[PDB]
């Protein structure tokens, strides 16, 4: 019988060849006698190429392969929230099976030109520097790029944690990471209570390249189900370089001619097909949204490399982190020169727009004046005043991990900094001053906070200044 | 019979075997229409294009869409003609896909509409025209150092994240609103958000009443990405061939065409080239480029954007397209990082219209002097970086002093950037910018700070900016 | 059946043909024993490892020793399992090769001892510890400036004449005295005289009584040179799996492993990679680095030395190795000359 | 005896503690060489590398040594002149010469060093001391590459086969210092490597450096100046050095 049964001819390096399967179709799923799943790529005249999605040590020549009748699919449902699964959708945490009643294909067309809408809603990350200089809107694609030892995972963890009080669903995808690190991340997420609205998809570094290759697609397929029902979803990719390397290895194993840096010509399409699925739907389609935050790793801080340029030429912006600044104890070591947001700005609330310009100008002036600080400070007092303001702004912009700050408190503290109330305060006491100011605002600035939350606009400057001075009266200069 | 069967499926490539003595010709179109027989099949509707003849009544084709669900042994129908796209007055104000099917949700096109084949030979030698005249855009750098030509070819070279979209939008805003002709836009291999924004802007401005658009954007397969440009060109040619009206054309990114060709050529059985490209890179691009020309019946002006991979100007794809253009502008990341916009390289850009008998003696002299001063300033960087400005002579100090002012004055502010900065922008005439550059070269404004020359527009605003600053 | 005979011999690559329906699995071991029948033959004792299934009842293998003297048609038998290495208390204070046979002139291990396979999947997600704890070493500089993490990987940078062997011996002694654990040393492709000197330096210091040693010489085939780390790791895993105690593991050099893998890939004939390496470099490194973890009843930590060829830190092999490290220690010849021991640089060393 | 034999075991060796005298002040003072150690000499073409080997062979007249000279890819006239000057200095009482000219087929060039070491091992195992010098290894590597390419084997970096490192290590690992139980014999080797334009980043030089215990650099500019030998002390190193010197020289 050749209709739905076949036999294996060659096995090696995770690639197998079978004889038979006359009625099989391209992209279908197949199952071996050992229980391992496979995918059919090439339909030749006498044989079919099969990619093994698992351990290939148990497959020998002469085994039996049978059809399944379904295109590559993953199980999707509401019960998947709070679980840890592999790219195939099987539970890994060991808390029992997962029951679902719907499935979605891995490959699906993107929304058309007429089905989209302009981004007009903000997304709060809880980080002062990002929320002030590089705003991010719902439906935007933003790239985070930097070298190793820059703490890129901490930003993702904080922005996932900060979404507790807002109607958002988060999905975390780990590609080529360490299982101990994934376990610690899951443990701290559970400790902070973020497991109620998050899904974790993992793919260890010891897994085969085909398994390393489908995790982002599985994540997008899982997210589209919530996206198309009128909700808002957030998706984070841990690293695309690992996926690119896995695809390069698979293509080399298939004996295809390589191009620049031994990469195939399909590498740009591979990322474009994935990143093109994030969009903001129009009102006629329910008004859903989906946003992605891909990560890219560079070598020696070189931004003009092949993969970084390919990723940059797709997204709507980038954020650059500097290891030299990170070594000085600053956690958000954001470079203000190479980081630009295009879609953003139109999504910011009215409070931040009135205050961001002067902060940006002061930061730029301080950064450009830093080049002459070796023998400076002896010039005019007008130039000398820039150094103190820049140092105070730099001290203000610092933050502690796992401690998001509300947007109203950020607006108030940045307004206080920009209005010059901190010119008579020593540099070393800024953090304690801002902590005590937050406590005082919580104790007494309740009406101002409520007005800000309700109107998205600044309160009256007279009352704001009198409250600031009243707090400043009781502060100890130390 | 004129029906075949599917033999091999290899992704974007499908093999079809026909009956002996009835093989279809090259560049024909084939149709596949199948309905599921049971629960283990999916309905299929797809089209193919003939590429090669393999012998033994076998044909090698290329698919125009996703090939998932295909089964060996399916039936294939031959149409006997290449892809046909409707053309005429109907196409104005509509949006079309690769196959000419509207996607604007405004209805269907009647089946009696006239349509034309896509593939056709190039115009002959004796039908060409060589008249040269200057087209004004309103940008200082372009108007001074590399004037555009009405009825020629203009190309823009740039890397990733350098500011090409802003420049092309500014050009569209400045030129398209007063052309008084017919405009055609192609969106080969670019973002969908940009296309949606452009469509909404055209609808708001009302210019959409005399334009047509074919997108075939980034997410589409290489089969469609290789044919969107040809569809746009065959739409554009009809107006100037049958009515003699002026046509203005845009191409979003021509590099993706060659990239898709290289992606497809691997599975056809050809040996790789030097950098993995297809062996037929030159002729494939030449066939398309030679089809966009101005004849005695009408004139066509086109603006094209070209992508530079990994900021390498020696790559074969950017290198082989330099011989088809008349005026070129180059963008540099080093200039972009310094805060100069639109960051056009003043020495690399060239144009065929920069002649004394075409522009003017004064303009020619001013441009030559500016280029000479810029080159001389460039020659001193090695000494300046190490030994500083102290060791230079009196002439070199003045040369640097004026070169910095010229370089800062070359910048400009655009209308599009108003929504991000609040500055209205400006429009600068050729005479005004020439007079300003001549006055700067004469040394009249040596006492002003250099920071007053940034994003200022006309020369007169420099003085008011300086006095506002406090000088 | 489990019997076949050779059809092709070329260098360290040997092809064996079996009967249909009885092909051995991948990574299995094969044995060849033959005695000369005439004066035109030479006795042969050799071992092979299965690598690929070429179809038509043919199997391509890689040799672990010299292939001189082989004759087409010589019979081959199948063991039915991958390489097995003895484990337990009998391995303490002994020297073994890649095949597990003792090298010391002190007899051979009895054949009834327990043996374990070389290839094994990584531990599952459920068995990993959920908390991070610090391993105490008793050295002030390490304990204050660059703490060690249980189950982590530490990279050591240094050179000859600084005290690397002294530091290793001190670490082994302190761990054995305080935590009650043991240590395993594995040398991948290094100098025989240096290995002998290190062996004597361990012998005359009294530390050898609580350690096991595995050696891979330079004059061995790349297939033999590629499995020394695996056999050392599978020797080490037994103590934490059964006894439940902390264990130290030492790798003399990690660049030799990658270069041997590249040579094996070139011999098999796969298409090259970016800088000429093997396509499977990342997964080959991961399959070895993922088995050194901390479980709910034990942990293994490793100290590794890196070469960093051509003084380039963007080289793909150092780039891939650096993605698994958790701490870094440096040795300073200036401090060694000044007289401060162990001459660990207090500013260059960093820890997560 | 066969040309392919296993190397001595790790437990049959003894640490190097006996010096070898070459008669050159710079080598004897800065980069000492001990019996049982094998060391690399690298340099350009016009550096006079053969003179050092000739002098160190001549200097062993009354030190109870046996010397073997292997010529790979050299000119027959040069070999004839070397033999004539060795006869004039009386070094043929304890020396053996193996030659393979450039006109000979590739397999002889590939096989000569194995014949040399096979000849040396017989005297090594009887309790004597032997010195072996290889003229060139790059030419042997090129001949092996030519043979492998003609036999249609898959190529690697610079078209070399996948076992060139194995081929070199198998030959270079047969030099050792035996223990008291084995007889106490010893064997030392001095392989040569020639570079082009003074680079040391090439595949074969890197492979040889990764195996040897040290190297000696010869400077083309210093040779052009007129210094004989043109030894560069800034890059030369001897890992075994210090323990292979007399007390007077050490002090
Ligand atoms: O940034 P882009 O738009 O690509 O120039």
């Amino acid at each position: 019988q050749v209709s739905d049964v076949g036999t294996v001819i060659q096995v090696g390096d995770g690639i197998a060849r079978a004889h038979g399967l006359d009625n099989v179709m391209s992209g279908e799923l197949v199952e071996f006698a050992n229980g391992v799943m496979g995918m059919a790529l090439n339909l030749e005249e006498n044989n079919v190429g099969i990619v093994i999605l698992g351990p290939y040590t148990g497959i020998k020549e002469g085994d039996e392969v049978r059809r399944t009748g379904r295109i590559m699919e993953v199980p999707v449902g509401e019960a998947l929230i709070g679980r840890v699964v592999n790219p195939l959708g099987q539970p890994v945490d060991g808390l029992g099976p997962v029951e679902t009643t719907e499935t979605r294909p891995i490959e699906s067309p993107a929304p058309g030109v007429m089905d989209r809408r302009s981004v007009h809603e903000p997304l709060q990350t809880g980080i002062k520097a990002i929320d002030a200089l590089v705003p991010i809107g719902r439906g935007q694609r933003e790239l985070i790029i930097g070298d190793r030892q820059t703490g890129k995972t901490s930003v993702a963890i904080d922005t996932i944690i900060n979404q507790k009080d807002q109607n958002m669903i988060s999905i975390y995808v780990a590609i080529g990471q360490k299982e101990s690190t994934v376990r610690t991340v899951v443990e701290t997420l559970r400790k902070h209570g973020a497991l109620d609205y998050t899904i974790v998809v993992t793919a260890s570094a010891s897994q085969p390249a085909p398994l390393l290759f489908l995790a982002p697609y599985a994540g997008v397929a899982m997210g589209e189900y919530f996206m198309y029902k009128g909700k808002h979803v957030l998706v984070v990719y841990d690293d695309l370089s690992k996926q690119a390397a896995a695809y390069r290895e698979l293509s080399l194993l298939l004996r295809r001619p390589p191009g620049r840096e031994a990469y195939p010509g399909d590498i740009f399409y591979l990322h474009s097909r994935l990143l093109e699925r994030a969009a903001k739907l129009s009102d006629a389609k329910g008004g859903g949204s989906l946003t992605a935050l891909p990560f890219v790793e560079t070598q020696a801080g070189d931004i003009s490399a092949y993969i970084p340029t390919n990723v940059i030429s797709i997204t709507d912006g980038q954020i650059f982190l500097q290891s030299d600044l990170f070594f000085s104890g600053v956690r958000p070591a954001i470079n203000a020169g190479l980081s630009v947001s295009r879609v953003g700005g139109a999504a910011q609330i009215k409070a931040m727009k009135k205050v961001a310009g002067t902060l940006r100008l002061d930061l730029a002036a301080y950064r450009e004046l830093e080049a002459f600080a070796q023998f400076g400070s002896d010039l005019d007092k007008a130039t000398q005043a820039k150094l103190a303001r820049g140092a105070r702004t730099v001290e203000v912009l610092k933050q502690d991990l796992h401690q998001p700050i509300p947007v109203e408190k950020q607006v108030l503290i940045i307004y206080a900094l920009t209005r010059g109330f901190l010119d008579d305060i020593p540099v070393e006491d800024v953090r304690r001053f801002e902590k005590e100011f937050y406590l005082f605002l919580d104790q007494n600035g309740q009406h101002l906070l409520e007005h800000i939350r309700t109107t998205k606009d600044l309160p009256n400057e007279d009352d704001l200044n009198k409250a600031i001075e009243a707090f400043k009266k009781t502060f100890v200069v130390s | 019979m004129t029906r075949g069967r599917v033999i091999q499926v290899m992704g974007p490539v499908v093999d079809v075997k026909f009956e002996n003595g009835h093989l279809p010709a090259i560049y024909n179109a084939l149709k596949i229409q199948h309905k599921a027989r049971n629960e283990n099949e999916v309905d299929i509707d797809l089209t193919l294009e003939v590429a090669l003849h393999l012998g033994d009544d076998t044909v090698r084709t290329i698919a125009m869409a996703s090939t998932d669900g295909l089964i060996r042994g399916m039936e294939v129908i031959d149409t006997g003609a290449p892809i046909s796209v409707p053309v005429g007055e109907v196409t104005l104000g509509r949006v079309f896909n690769v196959l000419g099917e509207p996607i604007d949700l405004e209805g269907d096109i009647p089946a009696d509409a006239r349509r034309d084949p896509i593939h056709r030979p190039a115009p002959k030698f004796e039908e060409l025209a060589t008249e040269v005249e200057i087209l004004e855009t309103g940008i200082k750098v372009v108007d001074l150092l590399a004037p555009y030509i009405k009825g020629g070819k203009i190309g823009l070279f740039g890397g990733a994240g350098v500011g090409k979209t802003v420049l092309i939008q500014e050009l569209i805003h400045n030129i398209a609103q007063e052309h008084g002709g017919i405009s055609v836009f192609a969106g080969v291999g670019e973002r969908t958000r940009e296309g949606n924004d452009l469509y909404h802007e055209m609808k708001d401005s009302g210019v959409i009443s005399k334009t047509a658009m074919v997108f075939g954007q980034m997410n589409e397969p290489p089969g469609a990405r290789m044919r969107v440009a040809l569809t746009g060109l065959t739409m554009a040619e009809y107006f100037r061939d049958e009515q003699g009206q002026d046509v203005l054309l845009f191409i979003d990114n021509i590099f993706r065409f060659t990239q898709a060709g290289s992606e497809v050529s691997a599975l056809l059985g050809r040996m790789p080239s030097a950098v993995g490209y297809q062996p037929t890179l030159a002729t494939e691009m030449g066939q398309l480029q030679e089809r966009i020309t101005s004849t005695a019946k009408g004139s066509i002006t086109s603006i094209q954007a070209i992508y530079v991979p990994a900021d390498d100007y020696t790559d074969p794809a950017p290198a082989t397209t330099f011989s088809h253009l008349d005026a070129t502008t180059n963008l540099e990341r080093k200039l972009a990082e310094m805060g100069i916009y639109p960051a056009v390289d003043p020495l690399a850009s060239t144009s065929r219209a920069l002649a004394p008998e075409i522009v003017g003696e004064e303009h020619y002299q001013v441009a030559r002097k500016v280029q000479q001063t810029l080159q001389r300033y460039k020659e001193l960087q090695d000494i300046i970086a190490i030994l500083g400005m102290d060791e230079l002579s009196d002439e070199d100090k003045l040369v640097v002093h004026r070169a910095r002012r010229i370089q800062f004055f070359l910048s400009q502010n655009f209308h599009v950037a108003e929504q991000f900065t609040g500055q209205p922008g400006s429009y600068v005439p050729v005479k005004e910018t020439v007079r300003g550059f001549k006055e700067i070269l004469e040394g009249k404004y040596d006492h002003l700070p250099e920071d007053a020359f940034r994003l200022v527009g006309r020369i007169e605003e420099v003085v008011e900016k300086a006095k506002a600053m406090g000088v």
